[PDB]
């Protein structure tokens, strides 16, 4: 079922990863917004912070 | 199971000829009611099956 | 003959709403942009000049039409 | 009434004009004309999704600059809104815009909601301390891969 | 050549007015206008290019 | 058969319109309008 | 079948599978035949516009 | 209304058709002369005279040019492209037809399409389709295929079918044999560098025009064009047109013809049933979809019928008989009968149908139900690749 | 014994006949046309002899020549993007799917 | 056209509006000629010389 | 300048449908 | 990259800024007092694709959400240069592909060993 | 199987699982593709109406050359932008004029690219080339024509034409201007003197009075004319409104009219109507439903 | 007879001498060229038919 | 909206049930015979009868007052009364109103006139 | 300030004032301008269409075998915008003695119908033989059932009209909608040739007939060319033809109408010699006709015209 | 047709010149749901209601 996980967050949403862990949770956003195209290697622009 | 299919054949007919007509024809199409197609459906049209004897 | 008396059902249902704009709300107008005035000069025979408020003057119009007229910071 | 229904003889009468016909003000009724498109309706209507004939009638919204626009403008530049760097001397373009919450608060549930004392200092840190976990990462080759799957995520 | 320096197509429109910030203005206009169609057919033209690349007959 | 029996109803009530209208003008005259004259 | 009338091909069909008179690819042409592509010229020219 | 005498032009200028600088009334002409647009000397000139007769013939025979236009016509016969086009430069009136016959013949046999193309258009739509002619269009197509051109061929193939504007208010449409002549040039050319698509397009306006029999109507045209100069009465039946040498031949190779499409369609199915595998066989070929052709004439047209059955079989065979004049079912027996094999292939959807490789299965799949990638789904698994297992729905 | 209550009886009995005929006629022609009905409008035929008085192609306007005589209500509605709407022009009434 | 205050009280938009531009770019025609399609060739012989 | 053509004639049309009916 | 970008921005009316509950209802402010109480909302009615009759968020005065078909803009990211894990299906084909020299060299998942094994 | 499988799909509606499909396909069995799979895609997405992707399909297909685009591919597109340029946009959108027309002038761009691509423009159906040769006739000119179109006959004759259908409204010659929309006040002061520093023609809808100030549906219940005072007017507008009711008339018009039967229930809130009535001497029972 | 047919001009006086106000509109350039796209009713009908 | 005399006799032979044919000859003395299915509603009458209610409606001219969906002729002598009482009959809001003008002269081939009104001006 | 006039878009002093748009303003465009798309004009050429067939077409259809067999005979005969000068003579000899041979009704009658259009543009008299000889038997005489094929007929028409014959009554009359119906698929030229014709002739009836026909039929009014019309309508001196057509000259257009008074005032004027044979004196028609044309036009004021003799009254 | 549900329209974006963009939390989930009395021991009893 995908409630499996529910207890560790009880009656918030489900979560697959530890939302307790800061690094974990921000790890897994950026690893959802890698595979949404949001995130990855881009040709560089002068605008883009290069330092 | 044979004649549910036979009689649901019968019935899919039925409504087949009602959509063919509504689908052709203009004046019934000029007053917009979805309401033309289902107000006569399987259960309303003829033949009707409890009036198959007489 | 008759054989029978009724009551007469009609029905009067408007659920469909066709409202069509007549064509004088689309027709132009001559709208404007407008500032306070903070002075005029006339000129046609004998220029006059008024003056209503005496600042330095960001924009300034001039017309020719019948009179020379010049509306500063207008 | 007049106005509505003058010398009308059915309601599809101005249907001659395609910008009119597909309106889909009164109803979808008038553009539903072949039983399979009738079906297909109650079909997708029922899995919850959206109407293709209510699509006869294309609406764009307003769109969410023109919104920001008006609310920014009904509200004098909405100083409860912006961040107090806004006020200071030149403020970058990030700072010249509305309070909207980020990604980046999501996994600290030290700060509950009001965060109490040195907690949003702690929390700043903490998202520091990602950031350089992320230039590690790609330095180092180990980014997240589209692909993959767990035990190469693991 | 890579980057800026290179292309298959250019076109130049060269803007005129009566006073100068007239025409720098219109050129602001022009080329935000230019920005945004741009962006809408490169992209199109982008997927197209990665169907391609995901494969294809010859 | 009912255009018979509705003509006849018509000329009844033509009748007693009739009726009306110079009894209760007091008689058979009546005024043209403003732009009679003409 | 390829003008629509399928009611009338119907009884043919069995005769035919009963007497083994049919073979693989003559099941394909059939089977394809009752989607009446005579009727779906009339159809698309006239009625479909 | 003014008018020009190039001849009688004076001094005096009698009819005073000049334009007078400072007499009475002058104003508004030369307001109306510094007005004129870009063309209008020339378009004035050009539309006075050179225009179509009242009985809808065209302006093209006048007695002054016409030495010059013999001279364009015999220029380009002996092959001189450049003269002649150098001559139709200095002509006045609209030249006629034969000109742009000539000069497009002349354009084939060096391939130059181009100018054949430009020639054609020149003559078509500004000179009042003086230019939309069978015999040139034909040339033009000729050209085409000269150039190996396919975008082209099927340009001068749309060209010829015209539209409304030059069909129905022009009036000048191609005639129904040429149709069929272009058409069947353009069709051979396609079938035999196997571009479906096209052969496809131009097929189903042979079928909707009603001209699949057409060749055999020409020949029997023929011999009923004899029949009348010695006296005796012309008839078209169905008996005369089966007495025709082409459709007596056909009906002859039909069953060697049958055989070769079976023999490779067999060998088609073999091959993919193999790379299938990846090379043994595979189960794919043991039963295809064709089946074999009973012993006899009657059988061999009846299997013919109900295989390849949407196309016309008969009249494919009859086209593919001649190749470049030479005639291929009475010398090259082989390289007849695999010409209408693989046109008759080419032709059919059903054979492509049939025809097809087996492709591998799509999984459907579902997301993962503890979100990681929305990239990694979880796939379905047929019964085949998983043995055992719980029993699951579809 | 009650029809006279109804429209198909007394005087409107003829009136329903002939509703019936034309309905019967009018299905002949469709079945001619491919079974696509022939336009409302009558616009579709080859006489004007042929299009019936009841057809909406009939024109009752205050006036034939004279177009600011020619509205539906008081003044001249407009439709969307103030196209006209009274009197429509051939390219505006379009036929599409 | 919902700004009620467009040139009364002084808005006068910096950029063209999208309903605008469309407006307008769909009043005119486009000339053919500007397509710029030749899969040919050059006509050598015959283009400069043709008819008067 | 009124009339331009010539009336019609007095003509009576409803006369032959009744007599008909 | 907001928090919640789909049911703030995309999802909701007022793009999260327009405050839908609130009521037409006559104030004593100041500024307020051309504001008139509102007759509550039509029963059965049908709205222009553009207005709602004002209840909820769900049904706000002004619809701001588009009708159309909502699509993500294509991702900048560069799918040509950018090496993925290998797959199943990729590494049975792998005799007959083309790579780069960095696709068989790759750093993280390199191809050639895996031709080899 | 799998073009019959997506354009199932795509009848339906469900373009997601169609291209998926078709992905597939392109990922591993490139070489077998045929146009058909386009051409469903292509049905499918007009159907959803997503013409965006209708066209983005068609691009492509002119991009790679091969299947190649057979004459019902070209029809489905271009019956897909037939519909997009039919469509409305909602009202906000709808002031000035319908905007979608734009998408026809695709049209022949769309055409030349059929040429490019060997498509022969002649198998389309009859009644698509109707709306393309319309949609031409909006948006295509030659460079011929383009030299003459200016001459100012033309425009006058089209002035002309619009005149004897009685449309003068739009035309830019032909409509005199004549209502000028007045400044707002502020609370700020009322003794600073506004001057107009420009002036445009704009359309009235931008600002009107809001339609709770103003009298209730003005174009049926009143009659208004715009006109201009024949008298000398020292100062002020020279034009007015004259304005009456539609239901107006001369306080004196019972004297105006002929006599009624009416005229001796003068002044009287409820008369007894079916006293003076007929029906009563008519009718033999007569009841009387009040 | 038809109500936008309206004086462009002013009734002629010495004012359109002694005076710089303009005699005619200046031109509209936002304003497109004016040309025939369109059809008869007859087309139309001929069309149908 | 004018009615032709094709559509007067269509209407004689097939009547509408809801269509109603509103005779508005003024002078009883010039009025001989009857349009078939007609109702009359003398034109002098007009104002005060479309301001009575159903009932007193029915009371006075004896038959039921049209309701404002449905389709009104109006007929008289030359078509001038009818057309006034058409402009009556059109601001109280009736919904289909419709003259036919040449009306009872064109049926019954009668000339008369409701108004005596002539072409000439008099000079000024 | 001048006799010259300012011109409104050059001068700095009208553009930048306080009516129109300063310099200094933000320069965007003010409104759109929707013209073309909100109302279109059809279009209308002042000059008539350059390559238009301008003739009776006369449809030939023939199965591409008799086409090809009779190739000799018909390469004689008018093929598409192409007319051969063979003498008539010849080419009815051919087919009098090759026609009997070949067996097809349809491939006759296509073949008769190329002989006559032949005949008919070079006006040869003695081609209605045929008619009487082949055709009469089965289409014309004693309510013959069969139904002519429509290109036989156009020819045999357009054969009437070219050479004026009073035998085209007869046809025309079987053409209306209880004969076979043809009427409706006439050209515009057909019309045109028909009543220029009828009207050197002189038939007020004829005239009178066929424009009730050309009307019911919805032909093209406006563009049946104006030569012909005028001629009819000069044929035209009893009473009750006469009220028919002025009641009918309402269905002209404008323009139309315009350009009858002007052809009208030609062909009795200059132009008398462009045609072969003279018109008729017809005073009344002429006067009638530019009456109508007067009427129908917009109306201009010449007020020292109109009031030229007005005294003020004091009555 | 009176205009009131024009001015109802008018009125509310008057009204909206007053109202803050509300705190939607830090974490927004979690906000949402408490808000909602899902999670764990965020159950808030009805308010007590005197009787009739
Ligand atoms: O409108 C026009 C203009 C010119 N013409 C020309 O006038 C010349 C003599 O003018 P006619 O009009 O008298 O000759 P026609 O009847 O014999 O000519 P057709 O129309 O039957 O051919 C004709 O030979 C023709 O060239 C017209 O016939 N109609």
């Amino acid at each position: 079922p995908r409630n499996l996980n529910h207890a560790l967050n009880y009656g918030i949403a489900n979560y697959a990863y530890n939302r307790g862990n800061y690094v974990e949770t921000q790890d897994s956003i950026w690893e959802e917004q890698t595979a949404s195209g949001q995130e990855g290697w881009s040709p560089a622009t002068h605008a883009d912070g290069l330092r | 199971t044979a004649l549910w299919d036979a009689t649901r054949k019968i019935r899919s007919a039925k409504e087949a000829a009602l959509h063919r007509s509504l689908s052709h024809n203009t004046r019934m199409r000029a007053s917009a009611d979805l309401k033309h197609w289902y107000e006569e459906d399987a259960n309303t049209l003829r033949p009707l099956a409890f009036e198959a004897l007489k | 003959m008759f054989l029978i008396h009724f009551v007469h059902y009609k029905t009067i249902l408007q659920k469909y709403t066709f409202k069509f704009k007549h064509i004088f709300l689309s027709i132009d107008k001559y709208n404007s942009l407008f500032f306070n005035i903070s002075g005029i000069l006339i000129w046609l025979n004998i220029i006059h000049i008024n003056i209503i408020l005496i600042k330095y003057s960001f924009f300034i119009l001039i017309n020719n039409f019948e009179y020379l007229i010049i509306l500063i910071s207008t | 009434l007049f106005q509505q229904n003058a010398y009308r003889k059915t309601p599809t009468d101005e249907h001659w004009n395609p910008y009119i016909r597909r309106s889909t003000e009164n109803g979808v009724g008038h553009l539903l004309q072949n039983k399979f498109d009738i079906m297909r309706r109650e079909d997708r209507l029922s899995k919850g999704e959206q109407d293709l004939t209510e699509r006869n009638t294309i609406h764009y919204g307003v769109p969410i600059q023109q919104i920001v626009d008006e609310f920014v403008f009904r509200h004098r530049n909405a100083r409860g809104e912006r961040p107090l760097d806004y006020f200071k001397p030149f403020p970058n373009f990030r700072a010249l815009r509305l309070n909207r919450m980020y990604r980046d608060v999501e996994g600290f549930s030290l700060m509950k909601q009001r965060p109490e004392f040195l907690e949003w200092e702690l929390f700043t840190r903490y998202r520091q301390h990602h950031q350089q976990r992320r230039r590690l990462a790609l330095l180092h080759g180990l980014e997240p891969v589209a692909n993959e799957t767990a035990q190469e995520r693991d | 050549e890579d980057g800026i320096r290179g292309s298959e197509v250019t076109y130049k429109i060269v803007l005129e007015g009566f006073w100068d910030h007239h025409v720098m203005k219109l050129a602001e206009d022009v080329c935000m206008f230019l920005k945004d169609v741009g962006r809408q057919i490169v992209e199109e033209k982008l997927v197209a290019v990665r169907r391609l690349l995901q494969g294809g007959a010859v | 058969w009912e255009l018979s029996r509705d003509e006849q109803l018509f000329w009844e009530r033509v009748e007693l319109i009739r009726k009306g209208q110079v009894a209760s003008i007091g008689s058979s005259h009546k005024r043209g309008y403003a732009d009679e004259a003409a | 079948a390829q003008h629509g009338l399928y009611q009338q091909a119907t009884p043919i069909v069995d005769e035919l599978h009963h007497q083994k008179a049919l073979h693989a690819g003559h099941y394909a042409l059939l089977i394809n035949a009752l989607a009446c592509p005579r009727l779906g010229q009339r159809i698309l020219h006239c009625d479909a516009q | 209304p003014a008018v020009v005498d190039h001849d009688n032009i004076t001094v005096e200028d009698p009819n005073r058709v000049g334009l007078n600088a400072a007499t009475l009334d002058c104003r508004g002409r030369i307001y109306r002369w510094l007005r004129r647009g870009p063309f209008f000397q020339v378009d004035n000139y050009f539309r006075r005279s050179v225009k179509l007769n009242r009985d809808g013939t065209l302006p093209t025979d006048f007695v002054h040019e016409a030495p010059l236009m013999r001279k364009i016509i015999r220029l380009a016969h002996r092959g001189h492209l450049k003269a002649a086009c150098e001559e139709y430069r200095r002509v006045t009136t609209v030249p006629p037809v034969e000109v742009y016959r000539a000069l497009t013949a002349c354009c084939v046999p060096g391939a130059k399409l181009a100018d054949a193309v430009s020639i054609f258009e020149d003559g078509d739509s500004k000179l009042f389709y003086v230019s939309r002619d069978g015999e040139v269009l034909h040339n033009l197509m000729r050209c085409a295929i000269a150039a190996r051109h396919r975008a082209r061929i099927m340009w001068v193939y749309n060209v010829m079918r015209g539209r409304f504007y030059e069909n129905v208010v022009v009036r000048a449409e191609v005639d129904l044999i040429w149709r069929y002549r272009i058409a069947m040039i353009a069709l051979e050319y396609l079938l035999d560098h196997e571009c479906a698509e096209e052969a496809a397009a131009i097929y189903s306006y042979l079928v909707e025009e009603e001209l699949l029999r057409c060749d055999v109507h020409v020949r029997v045209g023929l011999h009923m064009r004899e029949a009348i100069a010695a006296g005796k009465p012309i008839t078209l039946n169905n008996d005369v047109m089966n007495a025709t040498s082409l459709v007596r031949d056909a009906t002859a190779v039909a069953p060697e013809v049958a055989r070769e499409l079976q023999r490779r369609h067999a060998q088609t199915l073999q091959n993919n049933a193999v790379e299938a595998v990846g090379a043994g066989s595979a189960p794919w070929s043991i039963l295809g979809p064709l089946t074999a052709i009973g012993p006899t004439a009657e059988d061999t047209m009846v299997w013919l019928q109900q295989h390849y059955g949407d196309v016309d079989v008969m009249s494919i065979m009859r086209w593919a008989r001649f190749r470049k004049g030479k005639d291929l079912m009475a010398k090259d027996r082989p390289q007849y009968l695999a010409r209408a094999a693989a046109w008759i292939e080419l032709l059919s959807k059903r054979n492509r149908e049939m025809e097809e490789v087996p492709l591998t299965y799509m999984r459907k799949s579902k997301p993962l139900v503890l979100d990681t990638n929305s990239n990694v789904r979880v796939a379905w698994q047929t019964p085949l690749m998983r043995s055992g297992g719980p029993p699951r729905l579809l | 014994c009650g029809v006279n209550a109804y429209e198909f009886g007394g005087k409107y009995a003829r009136t329903y006949a002939y509703a019936f005929e034309k309905a019967k006629k009018e299905l002949e022609a469709t079945a001619a046309s491919g079974f696509m009905a022939p336009s409302l409008s009558h616009e579709d035929t080859e006489r004007l002899s042929d299009q019936p008085t009841t057809s909406p192609s009939v024109d009752r306007f205050a006036s034939t020549t004279h177009p600011e005589q020619r509205k539906a209500q008081f003044v001249p509605r407009v439709g969307p993007g103030s196209t006209p709407l009274e009197d429509p022009a051939a390219d505006q009434k379009s036929e599409w799917s | 056209s919902h700004r009620r205050d467009y040139i009364r009280m002084g808005y006068i938009p910096r950029y063209t509006p999208w309903e605008w531009i469309a407006i307008q770019e769909a009043d005119q025609p486009l000339i053919a000629e500007q397509i710029r399609q030749d899969n040919i060739g050059t006509s050598y012989f015959f283009s400069l010389n043709r008819y008067w | 300048y009124t009339p331009i053509w010539k009336s019609d004639p007095a003509v009576d049309n409803v006369a032959p449908l009744r007599d008909e009916d | 990259q907001l928090q919640a970008q789909d049911r703030i921005i995309c999802g909701t009316h007022g793009a999260g800024i327009v405050a839908h509950q609130t009521a037409v209802n006559s104030s004593d402010n100041p500024m307020l007092s051309s504001v008139t109480t509102a007759a509550p909302a039509a029963d059965l009615s049908r709205t222009k694709p553009h207005e709602g009759t004002g209840t909820s968020e769900r049904d706000p005065y002004i619809r701001t959400l588009h009708n159309q078909r909502s699509a993500a803009p294509e991702s900048s990211v560069s799918q040509s240069h950018t090496v993925n894990a290998p797959t199943v299906d990729e590494c049975e084909m792998l005799a007959e592909r083309w790579g780069t020299m960095n696709y068989w060299h790759n750093d993280t998942f390199p191809r050639l060993v895996v031709f080899l094994k | 199987t799998y073009e019959l499988v997506m354009l199932a799909l795509s009848l339906q509606g469900n373009m997601v699982e169609a291209e998926s499909i078709l992905s597939f396909l392109r990922s591993h069995h490139s070489e077998h593709i045929t146009v058909e799979s386009f051409n469903a895609l292509l049905l499918g997405h007009r159907e959803a109406r997503q013409f965006d992707c209708c066209d983005a399909i068609w691009q492509e297909l002119v991009d790679r050359r091969w299947p190649r685009a057979s004459p019902l591919t070209a029809e489905l597109y271009l019956r897909s932008i037939m519909d997009h340029a039919n469509t409305p946009t909602s009202e906000p959108l709808q002031s000035f004029a319908n905007i979608n027309v734009v998408e026809k002038k695709k049209v022949p761009l769309v055409l030349a690219q059929m040429d490019e691509l060997g498509v022969p423009r002649t198998h389309l159906s009859r009644v698509l080339m109707d709306e393309v040769e319309d949609s031409l006739r909006k948006f295509q000119t030659y460079r011929s024509r383009f030299y003459e179109w200016g001459r100012a006959v033309k425009q006058f004759d089209f002035i002309e034409f619009r005149r004897r259908n009685g449309w003068l409204y739009d035309l830019h010659l032909m409509k005199c201007t004549t209502k000028q929309v007045g400044p707002l006040r502020d609370f700020n002061d009322p003794d600073a003197v506004q001057g107009a520093v420009a002036t445009a023609e704009i359309p009235a809808f931008f600002n009107e009075r809001p339609a709770w100030e103003r009298p209730p549906l003005e174009e049926t219940l009143y009659v208004t004319t715009n006109k201009e005072r024949y008298d000398d007017v020292r100062g002020g507008d020279i034009y007015y409104d004259d304005t009456r009711g539609l239901h107006d008339r001369s306080p004196t018009w019972m004297n105006e009219v002929p006599e009624t039967r009416y005229d001796r229930l003068y002044g009287v809130n409820h008369p007894d109507i079916a006293k003076i009535g007929i029906r009563r001497h008519l009718n033999v029972e007569y009841v009387n439903r009040k | 007879m038809l109500s936008q047919n309206v004086a462009k001009t002013t009734v002629p006086s010495y004012y359109m001498i002694r005076t710089n106000l303009p005699h005619r509109k200046p031109q509209n350039q936002w304003e497109g060229v004016y040309y025939y796209s369109g059809i008869t009713k007859r087309q139309r009908h001929l069309i149908l038919l | 909206h004018q009615v032709y005399l094709k559509d007067m006799l269509h209407l004689m032979r097939y009547p509408e049930p809801y269509t109603h044919i509103i005779d508005c000859r003024t002078s009883t003395q010039k009025m001989h015979r009857w349009v078939p299915h007609s109702l009359w509603l003398p034109r002098d009458e007009v104002e005060y009868a479309l301001q009575l209610s159903a009932d007193e409606f029915l009371d006075m001219y004896g038959f039921r007052k049209p309701d404002k969906s449905d389709d009104v002729i109006l007929l008289s002598h030359n078509g001038i009364y009818s057309e006034q009482a058409g402009w009556e009959w059109k601001k109280q809001f009736f919904q289909h109103v419709y003259n036919y003008r040449g009306g009872t002269n064109e049926l019954f081939g009668e000339s008369y006139s409701d108004m005596n009104v002539s072409d000439v001006l008099s000079p000024w | 300030v001048g006799y010259t006039p300012v011109n409104p878009d050059t001068s700095p002093m009208v553009a930048y004032s306080q009516y129109h748009w300063h310099y200094n303003l933000p320069q965007g465009m003010e409104r759109p301008h929707s013209v073309n798309r909100t109302f279109a004009a059809p279009f209308q050429s002042n000059h008539s269409l350059v390559n238009k067939y301008r003739g009776v077409w006369i449809e030939f259809d023939m199965h591409p075998a008799f086409s090809v067999a009779l190739e000799p005979q018909l390469r004689k005969l008018p093929r598409g915008r192409t007319l051969p000068k063979t003498p008539a003579e010849e080419v009815i000899a051919d087919y009098t003695a090759l026609a009997p041979l070949v067996d097809d009704e349809k491939t006759r009658d296509l073949w008769l119908a190329k002989v006559f259009q032949h005949c008919a543009f070079q006006r040869c008299g003695g081609a209605m033989e045929l008619w009487e000889r082949y055709c009469h038997q089965r289409f014309t005489a004693e309510g013959a059932t069969a139904k002519p094929p429509l290109s036989l007929v156009k020819s045999v028409l357009f054969y009437c009209n070219k050479t004026d014959n009073s035998g085209w009554r007869a046809l025309f009359d079987r053409c209306l909608k209880d004969g076979w119906n043809y009427t409706p698929l006439f050209d515009t030229a057909q019309w045109s040739f028909m009543l220029k014709s009828i009207g050197r002739m002189g038939d007020e009836d004829g005239v009178r007939a066929v424009l009730e026909e050309m009307l019911d039929v919805q032909a093209d009014l406006d563009r049946v060319e104006a030569r012909s019309v005028v001629i009819a309508l000069n044929a035209v001196t009893n009473a009750d033809v006469y009220e028919f057509v002025k009641k009918y000259l309402f269905n002209f257009g404008e323009r139309k109408v315009k350009f009858l008074r002007t052809t009208y005032s030609d062909l009795r004027g200059h132009g008398a010699g462009k045609l072969r044979i003279p018109l008729k004196e017809n005073d009344n028609m002429y006067y009638h006709v530019c009456w109508h044309s007067s009427i129908r036009s917009p109306r201009q004021f010449s007020p020292r015209q109109l009031y030229f003799d007005y005294t003020p009254s004091t009555l | 047709t009176h205009g009131l549900r024009e001015k109802e329209k008018h009125d509310f974006t008057i009204l909206q010149r007053t109202v803050r963009i509300p705190f939607q939390g830090y974490d927004m989930d979690r906000f949402l749901a408490q808000q909602k009395g899902t999670p764990y021991g965020a159950q808030q009893l009805p308010p007590n209601v005197v009787p009739s």
